[PDB]
């Protein structure tokens, strides 16, 4: 079976430089053309750069031409994109990805497989653990037979992080948001959970938030407020 | 360079329905178009090659067709296991270009959101800065807009969103939107309030409160 085992990403200062790596197994990889693509956070998909069977051909877009260098290792069946000069704009998750056919067969080009993906993020913020701050529903609410609590993940770099309720034992009606970047580069987001309004000082609901890029484990208890 | 506009951009569909999706490139590339689907997190799929050539595995559901600068991708019958985000890609030169993506999701039924305010705990306030969240639950289509008003003067540029992908058990959407303000200014003030449009609401609905559980 074709594999592309991807690896190198991580945060990087801005103006610095990273290695990223492609291993293949399952193909004769010395006689394909590999590509490199990208994806911002939310965006489309955007190609990278070309590497030809020998390596003697490459081809770069035009936003990385001149910084980014493709290479390959025809021995360890390997593929490298070296990112020098990284930009806020080259933070993305980057793909290598395999033509269809062999490079001395007259095709079409197409990318018949992809790696899984390693996340690049170009950022000077410095790591940190999240504050978890409750999102508490009234005491003497009245609107209804439900009622919505949550959770404030605020200030943490970098991503991801993971949101459980009552250590997982809590899935229904459970929506953790996307994360948002803030003006001071650190990340936001908001998980929450509506339960029934009758349970809310008698049942006991914990967010449980875990931020593995700092081993940090927070469980907070949320309360209704007076 | 040579441009991929697909449209529409993004389109919402039911299972069984016939679907389709059209890429027109910036000049003409023969049958040099591919189509590619991708799932939130996941790495693309390639469906189609060179216009209308079923990728090995892909489900015969799929079909490409068009040349030159009109492509389509069709789904003859939707299965729930295809909605996601569809791209074409052009090989006709260099560098290789992809069209910006179509979403499919899922149609169903018009629901209002279900609104809450959420003041900041005392325990943030002693770092500094107040959060004001503001949550939309449950609500379709995903249009909504979010107004942030302050002592009932309407706000711009100090509030963030976010929205969730489709319930898996609904098909609903949710929004969080949080209003960012120093503690100092929080204390300055009195009336928080986000309003919320809907397509399902009559009138905009509102959810305020007063800082200090007034």
């Amino acid at each position: 079976e074709v594999q592309l085992v991807e690896s190198g990403g991580g945060v990087v200062q801005p103006g610095r430089s990273l290695r990223l790596s492609c291993a293949a197994s399952g193909f004769t990889f010395s006689i394909y053309g590999m590509h490199w693509v990208r994806q911002a956070p939310g965006k489309g998909l955007e190609w990278v750069a070309v590497i030809s069977y020998d390596g003697s051909n490459k081809y770069y877009a035009d936003s990385v031409k001149g910084r980014f260098t493709i290479s390959r290792d025809n021995s360890k069946n390997t593929l490298y994109l070296q990112m020098n000069s990284l930009r806020a704009e080259d933070t993305a998750v980057y793909y290598c990805a395999k033509e269809g056919r062999p490079s001395d067969i007259v095709v079409v080009v197409a990318f018949d497989y992809w790696g899984q993906g390693t996340l690049v993020t170009v950022s000077s913020a410095s790591t940190k653990g999240p504050s978890v701050f409750p999102l508490a529903p009234s005491s003497k609410s009245t609107s209804g037979g439900t009622a919505a609590l949550g959770c404030l993940v605020k200030d943490y770099f970098p991503e991801p992080v993971t949101v459980s309720w009552n250590s997982g034992a809590l899935t229904s009606g459970v929506h953790t948001f996307p994360a948002v970047l803030q003006s001071s580069g650190l990340y936001s987001l908001s998980s929450v959970v509506t339960v029934p309004s009758s349970s809310l000082g008698t049942q006991t609901y914990i967010c449980n938030v875990n931020h593995k890029p700092s081993n940090t484990k927070v469980d907070k208890r949320v309360e209704p407020k007076s | 360079d040579i441009q991929l506009t697909q449209s529409p951009s993004s389109l919402s569909a039911s299972v069984g329905d016939r679907v389709t999706i059209t890429c027109r490139a910036s000049q003409s590339i023969s049958s040099y178009l591919n189509w590619y689907q991708q799932k939130p997190g996941k790495a693309p799929k390639l469906l189609i090659y060179a216009a209308s050539s079923l990728q090995s595995g892909v489900p015969s559901r799929f079909s490409g067709s068009g040349s030159g600068t009109d492509f389509t991708l069709t789904i003859s019958s939707l299965q729930p296991e295809d909605f996601a985000t569809y791209y074409c890609q052009q090989s006709y030169s260099t560098p290789r270009t992809f069209g910006q993506g179509t979403k499919v999701e899922i149609k169903r039924t018009v629901a209002a959101p279900s609104v809450f305010i959420f003041p900041p705990s005392d325990e943030q306030l002693k770092s500094g800065t107040a959060s004001v969240v503001c949550l939309l639950n449950n609500f379709y289509p995903r249009e909504a807009k979010v107004q942030w008003k302050v002592d009932n003067a309407l706000q711009s540029g100090n509030s963030q969103e976010s929205v969730t992908e489709q319930d898996s058990k609904d098909s609903t959407y949710s929004l969080s939107s949080t209003l960012t303000l120093s503690k100092a200014d929080y204390e300055k003030h009195k009336v928080y309030a986000c309003e919320v449009t809907h397509q399902g609401l009559s009138s905009p609905v509102t959810k305020s409160f007063n800082r200090g559980e007034c």
